[PDB]
RNA sequence: GCUGCAGUUAAAAAGCUCGUAGUUGGAUCUUGUGGAGGGUUCCCCGCCCCUUGCCUCUCGGCGCCGGCCCGAAGCGUUUACUUUGAAAAAAU
């Protein structure tokens, strides 16, 4: 549809209705449709930089994820000029819990698996944003006032890819944890 | 060091080395400052006001002294890339 | 180095440094000599960088202009190779050299008549003149000397590498040595031939 | 270090920070698991399966294909053995010492050997028995050792 | 075997100081470690540090100032009821004027000054001065 | 030891001559490789450290020899690594 | 000699190993913003998903204009620890 492609998420919104009635509309024509297969989102959001410039987000059901990533790059390119001007990322969106061992209460409900839990999400996250650089490695730099930034070492390949998404990347991140994220590339890859 | 007043005691406030961040005590006698002359850098003509550091005896006798002050002025000039 | 050229290495001395052998250097080495070296060859001997050996030449000398008097920086060297070298150098430039042995207590003594202060030393060969380097650290004397790769250091506070196995690589380096505080503090600045040349600091060397 | 020797060591595996795919490779998760349960019949035990399938197929390990390990696939199946093969190969050894000890009574080397490898079983036993995965009442004894290795 | 973390941690940034040298390696990288030395560089003891991450457990590496003279571990984890607490500090610490008693409290992990402001006691962990 | 060496970035392989588990991050210090072999004419993909036999479906029935290391080919050719 | 000892040679580590009790045991499951108390962010209500976890209700008050809202009732898997109360004969 139109409309109800967004669940638990408020159907009527503006901006969002816009994007899902072209998108799904792309995928009915017949000029890609090899590859795109009658998905839905759940939601959408338009999040801005201090570069001055605005990027949108689209969020997915979480099984139906592994899919957008197959093709990834071919649909981002086209709906990058399609609704131009701003940058385009994928990212899941998860229903995240309070501990049981107390920060809402418990009934004995459930056990709470441990890729429910907000750490594993927070990193499962950044993995989507910078997907196609497959992230070589991780550090953690922590401030006299008791900041934290948290260095990203990607591959030496595939520079070009995420080389002017480099900053928007960061600004997404911001907006969903509250943490402030640099990327670098390594001085060597092995 | 300071009191009810703010008054500042103690006979002699020491020094403290520069690559070590120790203090050096009244007998020590393997603790050497060390003068560099700069000079103006447009001719390469000795010009005043030195660069002065100051080296405790345990960095010297280990034989750690001469990354030390090879640092200092790699920090600052003259040394550009070694 | 600092000034952009006109205290950086020029293409004449690099055929002084190449033609003394002061490059190589022994096949032992220390693990405070390993960044001044660059690599080894194919064969047992290693390869001392000279852009390193610039640097390390220019705070030395800098420190010897530094002093407000020049009658009390001390030379020092016992081997026989660094007799006529010193002696060019302490004479040309106000300094007080101490050639041969060194009779010990001359740094801390109120009764020997060779009783003397100084503030610095500048010494040949760590593994000759160890005597005077133990006695700088009972009266607190800066210290310079020149150290080959299998020289170690300890009670030395700047190191000017060199191959120094008694060479020409000895003599050539006491020259360029007195060359450069004299750029600083004397007249002869121009950096354009002087006048005395390394051709008088090499060693004795017993003639026919 | 060692648990029955003196002796320390380091010759432990190490993986890779990555764990994508990598990208090169092939035979969807399902494939991965008929190429598994064929090797299983011939009496390929998981250690071994792993193995076969890292030298000469394209895998890098079978837990980066599949969201399970190599064990779980065959016990979500029933087709796991009763008794783990870490256990097995402990009581398999020590039945040819004891073959070889009646045969000469004067290897003394032979019989403290078996007081170690002896001992090694009975504290692997009390990790299972107690996490429920062997029967509160099993013992390990010379009956025992030569049926349940036959 | 390494049956506490945090007492094998602490010897070796001991070690490191006293010989002279500003960069370490200290593994591994327990959380307890890390509100430790949050705890130790707002007083001003050692300067910032970077985690490093692996999936095994991290490592961790520290840049150090002179101005540190040892920190120390106390174990086993004797409880602290506020008038214990004197005769704590006493022996442990070289004056009453400075050094920083460490303490994990239901209030979080903070030095023994603030937990008196809190009127809190619980478990020691070490000291530093 | 200088007594003052970094050891937040490395060299690339004058610090990473080390052992595997003493580096920063832990890296394998083997490789896959495609191969074609010309008695068996099929792109075979093979891990460096064999193990065990690789068998051939050609002519041939044998492309590695097992050693205490890396496994020598009999006459194999193609190596790649590829990237990792 | 718990705080607080010592065991190469001064008094002193079982010849050696296995082993139950006892003692001890790796890493890992949440952070930012307006009002209020204190600085120039940081430590009683709330907000992103959570916020003293829930409901279900019904009996006895508070409301507002039959109808509607929120305190008390079951509790957050269990303990140690810590903090506050109660209850502790006099003399010393």
């Amino acid at each position: 549809s139109a409309k109800i492609v967004k669940p638990n998420g408020e159907k009527p919104d503006e901006f969002e209705s816009g994007i899902s009635q072209a998108l799904l509309e792309l995928e009915m024509n017949s000029d890609l449709k090899a590859q795109l297969r009658e998905l839905n989102i759940t939601a959408a959001k338009e999040i801005e930089v201090g570069g001055g410039r605005k990027a949108i987000i689209i969020f997915v059901p979480v099984p139906q994820l592994k899919s957008f990533q197959k093709i990834q790059v071919r649909l981002v390119r086209e709906l990058e000029k399609k609704f131009s001007g701003k940058h385009v990322v994928f990212i899941a969106q998860r229903r995240i819990l309070p501990k049981p061992t107390r920060k809402s209460r418990t009934k004995n409900k459930q056990k709470r698996p441990r890729s429910r839990t907000l750490t594993a999400v927070h990193d499962a996250i950044l993995e989507d944003l910078v997907f196609p650089s497959e992230i070589v490695g991780k550090r953690i730099r922590v401030k006299l006032d008791g900041s934290r930034l948290i260095k990203v070492h990607l591959d030496k390949a595939q520079q070009n890819n995420v080389e002017h998404k480099v900053e928007t990347f960061s600004g997404v991140y911001k907006k969903l944890t509250g943490k402030d994220v640099n990327f670098e590339f390594p001085e060597f890859q092995l | 060091m300071q009191s009810n007043a703010g008054e500042f005691v103690d006979l002699y406030v020491p020094r403290k080395c520069s690559a070590s961040n120790r203090i050096i005590g009244a007998k020590d006698h393997a603790s050497i400052p060390m003068n560099v002359a700069e000079v103006d850098k447009v001719t390469g003509r000795f010009n005043g006001q030195s660069k002065t550091y100051a080296i405790c005896g345990a960095i010297r006798r280990m034989g750690e002294s001469d990354d030390s002050i090879l640092r200092l002025a790699k920090s600052h000039g003259i040394v550009s890339q070694n | 180095s600092g000034a952009l050229d006109v205290l950086q290495m020029k293409e004449e001395d690099v055929l002084k440094f190449l033609a003394a052998g002061t490059h190589l250097g022994g096949t032992n080495l220390d693990f405070q000599m390993e960044q001044y070296i660059y690599k080894r060859k194919s064969d047992g001997i290693y390869i001392i960088n000279l852009k390193r050996t610039w640097e390390k030449l220019l705070l030395a000398a800098r420190a010897i202009v530094a002093i407000e008097n020049p009658a009390d920086v001390s030379v020092i060297s016992s081997r026989n190779t660094g007799q006529r070298a010193v002696l060019k150098f302490a004479a040309a430039t106000g300094a007080t050299p101490i050639a041969g042995r060194f009779t010990p207590g001359t740094f801390t003594n109120q009764i020997q008549a060779a009783f003397r202060e100084p503030r610095l030393l500048v010494v040949t060969d760590p593994r000759a003149d160890h005597q005077p380097l133990t006695e700088a650290s009972y009266v607190n004397l800066p210290t310079i000397a020149l150290c080959n790769t299998d020289s170690p250091l300890r009670y030395v506070d700047i190191a000017i590498p060199c191959n120094n196995k008694g060479a020409h690589s000895v003599g050539l380096m006491w020259w360029m040595l007195a060359r450069e505080v004299l750029r600083m503090r004397g007249t002869i600045s121009r950096e354009h031939p002087w006048e005395v040349m390394p051709d008088l600091y090499f060693y004795r060397d017993p003639e026919e | 270090g060692r648990m029955h020797a003196p002796g320390k060591g380091l010759s432990q595996s190490a993986l890779p920070y990555r764990r994508s795919v990598p990208t090169w490779l092939k035979l969807t998760s399902d494939d991965v698991k008929e190429q598994i349960y064929k090797l299983a019949k011939k009496g390929l035990t998981p250690s071994q399966i792993g193995v076969i399938l890292r030298d000469s197929h394209g895998v890098a390990q079978v837990r980066f294909v599949t969201g399970n390990k190599i064990l779980r696939i065959l016990k979500s199946k029933g087709l796991a053995p009763d008794l783990p093969e870490d256990l097995y190969h402990l009581i398999k050894k020590a039945v040819a010492v004891r073959k070889h000890l009646e045969r000469n009574r004067k290897d003394k080397d032979a019989k403290f050997r078996l007081i170690l490898i002896e001992s090694r079983i009975h504290r692997l036993a009390r990790y299972y028995k107690t996490k429920r995965v062997l029967p509160p009442n099993w013992k390990y004894e010379s009956s025992t050792a030569s049926a349940l290795v036959a | 075997v390494r049956m506490n973390v945090l007492a094998d941690a602490l010897k070796s940034i001991n070690n490191a100081e006293k010989r002279g040298k500003r960069q370490v390696l200290i593994r591994p990288c327990s959380k307890v470690i890390v509100r430790f030395l949050t705890v130790m560089m707002k007083h001003g003891y050692i300067g910032e540090f970077e985690i490093i991450d692996d999936h095994r457990a991290g490592k961790i590496v520290v840049n150090l100032t002179g101005r540190l003279n040892k920190c120390g571990v106390i174990s086993p984890r004797f409880d602290v009821q506020l008038k214990d607490l004197e005769k704590w500090q006493n022996n442990l610490l070289p004056s009453r004027q400075f050094g920083f008693i460490v303490l994990t409290t239901s209030a979080g992990i903070m030095d023994h000054e603030e937990a008196r402001r809190k009127h809190t006691g619980g478990k020691i962990l070490g000291f530093f001065f | 030891m200088p007594l003052a060496k970094d050891l937040l970035h490395p060299s690339p392989e004058e610090e990473k001559r080390k052992h595997k588990k003493k580096r920063l991050v832990q890296s394998p210090n083997s490789y896959f490789m495609d191969v074609k072999c010309p008695g068996c004419y099929k792109i075979t993909t093979v891990f460096s450290h064999a193990q065990t036999v690789v068998l051939c479906v050609g002519c041939s029935t044998v492309l590695c020899q097992p050693t205490g290391g890396k496994a020598r080919l009999t006459e194999g050719c193609s190596f790649r690594r590829k990237q990792h």
